[PDB]
DNA sequence: GGAGGGGGGTGCTCTTAAAGGGGCAGGTCGC
DNA sequence: GCGACCTGCCCCTTTAAGAGCACCCCCCTCC
């Protein structure tokens, strides 16, 4: 399929075996975090490895992972890499999810680190590059989705920065559930037509008032009959279905801090105080390095 | 047996004066007489510095785990966890089989604080008492084990190996195990401010179980004559050795439903003494105020003629088997106490809430004037 | 020069109260039940009756305007020290009691009667009053209800 | 404290007459006085009809482990297996230390019994007398948890949880958790006719100790002195501590390398108290024959100044942290002892061949006529 | 400076015995014992006859601007004023450095019951007790001045000068003078029925400060021993000396917002001569009611024990850098206590609501049992 | 000398009802 | 058709007032 296990096993096996060689030579005493007394390394199979260690493990792949040339990754490349190494924890059974996991919050921050800066590149002779990392891509490694809590908020992002194109943090810290409006609008024209979606205005700052075009300055998704797990508007409701009752009706936020425990017959998900700025731009630096999204933001803001 | 209203000893053929409590030296403190030092005690014991390990470079998960209770172990392979538990309580009711189920619920009332529904492994320690006849030992011992294994049924586990050993005092207790994945358990530090706190079992037990005890006496007994009457002490022991006998499964099983933060069992030092533990362990600053305080029917004013014996009021009585003090949001706590009250899968059985999460301290309190909710005698 | 305690129960039916201390007997027995007395208020339209003499002082401070205490904050006057002490927890922003059942706190025990029609709980309630069967969960409260509603007068 | 040679009472602050052993009522028997009722009760406790299951239609292990000790529980999680101990003793030494370390090596030895060399937690219970000083209790238990503490630091485990309780008799114990592969421990059912038993560590613990607690007072130590010297016991009082605060790791790691059929801890029941259970659980019909008991130096003409109170001849002796008892083959048997006594790393001790193997009737057996065997003390 | 770290005269090169407040003959009813007779004086030396000048033929305000303190003196030059206050106080805590502070705030705090927030000039008179030996005034004589020119600093001002002389006992003080305009001062002459007395000190520090002194006589201690531990006189000792070496800025520099009528001190007198000095200035008919009577933890307790030595419920204990009892109308007030205790600038303290005004014949009581207020050690 | 009884008055905790301000929900008039 | 304004009714909170116990204060006392 688009993401491949194997490959991210293989960066991490070598970048194992570098790291323990380094270990080994300096022979400086570690503890490891595990209950039995043994002398820190990590693991050159991935599964084996423990919950501390993949996360140290992780956070330095960041900076110390090379390739065959010995050239270090470049940021997309690295991000695929990262979804594969998660892909494969995912079919070995093991079930930490390390973007959205607590215990794995320092190796976001690194990612995000890396991804800061980084911009689209031109250097090939095409004048549009094809990001390595797609939307399918995430699909496959249950980035998104309703699987969890953490995974069904970053769906809003990534279907929020598509359609209402909010590339900016800004654009998305301003929204919130009041402003965001579900119509049916149902057309006479087709007899149970049921057509739904959610409209938003746009923050366009022009010198004329009023509505000049309903569709110029708003932005709709639609619902998508090719899979009923990524109709936007299913998994929106659904995102409503699983927040506290209070704060539907409040203007501040739109984005609610998921629960730290969770259960798939719970009938909440989220707590009552917004995501954090530093996670929200967290999150937004990773959604923008996809491809669709990439080039639907190139091509909106140039037309 | 438990179809049996109680353990009648001349149906055993054992002599009438017979008495299971009788080996222990109940006291007002209960076995916790030093409650400061065995507190530091108990510290020490968990007292580590080596596993601070430059904190791992980050905010590394505790081995300790709750500190003070049910210790977390990462494990080298498969990425799980073992989470067990240990707890020794000597013989308190005059029922054999019932003390032994007693036991075990306390062993495993320690998992169900991290939301560990099912166990692995039980193990058994069976103390026999010096000053205990060899006709006797021969027939309350096989009580007690069955009381034992019957409750490790009833919580999905069997009870495999243990030890026995001679002591002047019989001492009943085991360890419970399990190795579960990340997502099975519940690390007790995600308290938030806002937060309200639920009880699962009441309070007073220690004094229902001492006061059974004075009914004989009539030197004790006459102290009480006229605070509380004999008939309702007796249904208050009833109730108490019923409601130390449960299981916390269910609170477990909703504790994961309904969004829990933060959870501890009530056995040993007191109400007060355990919410100031838990209150250490939050990584925000939040302290725990209780103003209610669910107490058995006719136990408070029990607590006030004995003085300073058992303190009910001020929260350091000692329990046994005690519920969850849980830290749910208000309306998941809301609904927690429904569900439980009255649950389809099982039996149903109340939960009240106590207290709310108030910012800033780090400490756990009680109002200067808690109120007091006199569980109905389960009428 | 306080004694040692002892509680002594009053034997007389109807009246199951222990006392803290022997001492005590006495005076409720002699203020509660012998002393049968009943006395009026000087009020002109009080019509109102009270067997104790205790009583009558307190009820001259409700005919009369007399506000001795003053809150630290407000500077609001209040006729009674307790009055004024529930007053002050507006200011410190402190809600003692918690409903048991959803969390909700409250300042004072009226809200909380309040809250408690919202989680139907009369219904195991047993006590209640001859009058207008109110339906009250203790004893004591049925005398508070007959003397605040229903008042014994002329 | 650790690098003292001995105790001294007057450096901590306290009269000389204090004794940690005084608070002990110790009899002859040790810790329990019956074992035919002892062994009853951990059978019945260690027994479950539904635990058979018509053995799955298969050859299922056991999961009892050895059967009688170190139970093997599966685990859900990658075919892994469950294997930990529980034993609790009270102090028998006078030194706080020195207990502590022998404590944490009593709970091992049931794990290294089964061929387990790493442990992942370990638990402990700390069981503070009553009737001990307030001053003392915080000045000597810190001494017995640091001890433990280095204990379990020197068999790769840390202490990260436990209990406290209050008990007339000082407790001391704890559980040992490992969680292996199927590789990595070995079932004692092995075992063939035309094998040798190994003990790892000289018989004859519990004498010294008793005799060495008998030296103050002058009415029972008059008769010993006829029997032996007073400056034999203070040697084999001082071996008798030492060969009970090594571990049986080292041994542990032999039994892999050396086709160990079976292994077991000699504690408690005494040396032919285990060799019966080892035998009972064999699939192969065997027998166990002990034709060399090494008694500890000068021990075996002390016990028989006491008709019964000892009973080392016999075998049913109690001793506590002694050594195992492996069955290897003849031939393995010459290295596995050479190997044990000169380690690469060091730090080697001697190994006995107890006795032989021989086909018939499960059961264990001490020949008529035993040969004694006085261990050279090393100073 | 003194206040990282408690006054200890070793650290100085003093002994131990040495206290500073050895230099005064402390007494329970303050520095002046015939409190009734030095008013008369001080009415003698401020009454003047030639003032009046047949009223000016028209109502202007006086160069006594209110006859008993802060005399306003009006100028040539710009139509200006000059406010000027003096004052004098014998040691009272041991430390020197916060001596100095106190006395400092001691002087400055007649101006702010004025309004006025600065002062232009300010002048020390600093005495050195006769007996102190030379080693003792060269150490402790820079604590004071430095302290006193730290006050200073904090006050917008400088000491510039001042006068050195020989006394029996330590005399410390200053004088503040400022040049303001009309408008930057408010004259306490006007008050109207409604308003309500603001207190921004609370009371009972010459209670606190000799019972400090108490604590090393045997025959006075025993007496009051029973009342009061020593930690509560130890915190109520250190509040009352942080509260004593606190300047009015905040509150007078609100005084002028919440538009006030009339303000005073309660340097000596105690709060009810205070309260009647200020009602006879008032232009209207008047008179002060004082219900509330917040004093310092536990001080209460110890001023009825003493019997007729303090009275603070009769209103007549002497206070050294007393508060600001300020008549502000009611909403104003209920705003001024929210303000001050947390200014924008930071650093709040709390202030009571001490009683009402109502019309009268300009004199001040206070209720019979006033309502005594412990204001607890915050921080 | 004295601890114990008698008589009186009082603060404190609890309880209930009454008063009151805020807010949701009608009917009427104007645009 | 939509809104502003007046008014009525309910909700929830705060103030006002009674009940009774525990307590102190004073006085008297006959042993
Ligand atoms: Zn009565
Ligand atoms: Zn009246
Ligand atoms: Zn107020
Ligand atoms: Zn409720
Ligand atoms: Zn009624």
């Amino acid at each position: 399929n688009s993401l491949k296990p194997e490959e991210g096993l293989e960066v991490w096996k070598n970048w194992a075996q570098t790291k323990n060689a380094e270990l080994e030579k300096d022979a400086q005493n570690r503890l490891a975090p595990i209950g039995r007394r043994q002398l820190l390394r990590f693991q050159e199979d991935l599964i084996s490895s423990a919950v501390a260690e993949l996360n140290y493990g992780l956070c330095l792949m960041t900076r110390e992972a090379r390739n065959g040339e010995g050239e270090p990754y470049d940021p997309d490349v690295l991000y695929y890499i990262f979804l594969c190494i998660q892909k494969y924890l995912f079919e070995n059974g093991r079930v930490d999810d390390i973007f959205s996991d607590l215990y794995y919050v320092r190796f976001t921050e690194w990612l995000h680190e890396v991804l800061k800066d980084v911009q689209p590149r031109v250097t090939p002779l095409g004048y549009v590059l094809p990001s390595h990392v797609t939307e399918e891509m995430l699909w496959e490694c249950k980035q998104l989705g309703a699987h969890s809590p953490s995974t069904l908020l970053t769906t809003l992002m990534f279907f929020n920065t598509k359609y209402f194109l909010l590339k900016t943090v800004d654009q998305h810290m301003k929204l919130a559930f009041s402003k965001v409006l579900r119509q049916t609008k149902k057309n006479p024209s087709n007899p149970k037509d049921k057509s739904t979606s959610i409209r938003y205005l746009k923050a366009l700052g022009i010198h004329q008032t009023g509505q000049k075009v309903t569709d110029d300055m708003y932005a709709e998704q639609t619902e998508n009959p090719e899979n009923p797990l990524r109709c936007p508007i299913k998994l929106y409701d659904f995102y409503l279905f699983k927040c506290p009752q209070s704060v539907k009706g409040r203007n501040d936020t739109f984005y609610l801090t998921p629960e730290p425990v969770v259960a798939p017959n719970s009938p909440i998900w989220y707590s009552v105080q917004p995501i954090s700025r530093e996670q929200m731009g967290q999150m937004l630096t990773r959604i923008l390095v996809i491809r669709e999204i990439q080039e639907a933001i190139a091509v909106a803001n140039a037309s | 047996m438990s179809t049996r209203e109680s353990f009648n000893p001349e149906s055993y053929e054992l002599d009438k004066s017979f008495r299971l409590t009788r080996f222990t030296e109940l006291k007002g403190t209960g076995c916790k007489v030093p409650q400061d030092v065995l507190q530091k005690l108990l510290e020490s014991l968990q007292e580590n510095h080596f596993q601070e390990d430059e904190q791992f470079l980050g905010a590394v998960m505790p081995r300790l785990g709750i500190g003070m209770d049910t210790c977390v172990i990462p494990l080298r392979h498969g990425g799980l966890s073992l989470v067990q538990t240990t707890d020794y309580i000597y013989p308190i009711v005059d029922d054999p089989y019932m003390m032994g189920r007693i036991a075990c619920a306390n062993v495993l009332s320690d998992l169900y604080a991290m939301g560990v529904t099912e166990c692995d492994n039980m193990l058994m320690l069976l103390g026999v008492s010096n000053k205990m006849t060899d006709r006797e030992r021969d027939k309350v011992m096989p009580l007690i084990i069955q009381g034992f294994k019957d409750a490790a049924e009833e919580a999905g586990t069997s009870v495999t190996g243990g030890q026995t050993v001679l002591n002047p005092w019989i001492v009943l207790g085991g360890v419970a195990t399990t190795v579960c994945q990340p997502n099975e358990f519940i690390m007790p530090d995600n308290a938030v401010p806002g937060d309200v706190l639920v009880l699962t079992k009441p309070l007073g037990t220690q004094v229902a179980v001492a006061v059974h005890q004075w009914l004989d006496i009539p030197e004790k007994w006459n102290k009480i004559k006229l605070v509380v009457t004999q008939e309702d002490v007796e249904l208050a022991y009833q109730e108490a050795m019923m409601n130390m006998a449960r299981l916390n499964r269910t609170a477990a099983g909703l504790m994961h439903t309904f969004n829990a933060h933060a959870a501890t069992d009530i056995t040993g030092f007191g109400i007060l003494g355990h919410a100031q533990n838990l209150a250490k362990q939050q990584r925000n600053e939040v302290s725990f105020v209780i103003h209610n305080l669910p107490v058995l029917a006719k136990m408070a004013a029990v607590s006030k003629a004995c003085g300073n014996m058992f303190g009910l009021m001020h929260g350091t009585c000692p329990e046994t088997s005690g519920g969850l003090l849980i830290c749910l949001p208000r309306e998941q706590a809301a609904r927690f106490c429904a569900e439980i009250k009255s649950p389809k899968y099982g039996e149903g059985h109340q939960a009240w809430i106590i207290g709310i999460v108030e910012k800033g301290n780090r400490t756990a309190r009680i109002i200067d004037k808690p109120r007091i909710i006199e569980v109905a005698p389960q009428v | 020069k306080k004694p040692p305690i002892q509680y002594v129960r009053c034997e007389m039916e109807g009246c199951g109260t222990v006392l803290a201390h022997p001492r005590y007997l006495q005076h409720h027995i002699k203020y509660q039940h012998l002393l049968k007395k009943k006395y009026v208020c000087p009020h002109p339209s009080c019509g109102r009756l009270f067997r104790l003499q205790k009583q009558l002082l307190r009820h001259a401070k409700h005919h009369t305007d007399q506000r001795d205490y003053i809150c630290e904050y407000c500077a609001r006057a209040f006729k009674s020290s307790h009055n004024l002490a529930v007053h002050r927890m507006i200011h410190t922003g402190e809600k003692p009691l918690q409903c048991e059942i959803c969390g909700f706190t409250c300042r004072q025990k009226a809200s909380l009667n309040w809250h408690m029609k919202k989680h139907d709980a009369d219904s195991f309630y047993q006590f209640s009053c001859n009058i207008c069967g109110k339906k009250f969960e203790k004893k004591d409260s049925v005398v508070a209800h007959k003397a605040k509603s229903h008042p014994e007068v002329l």
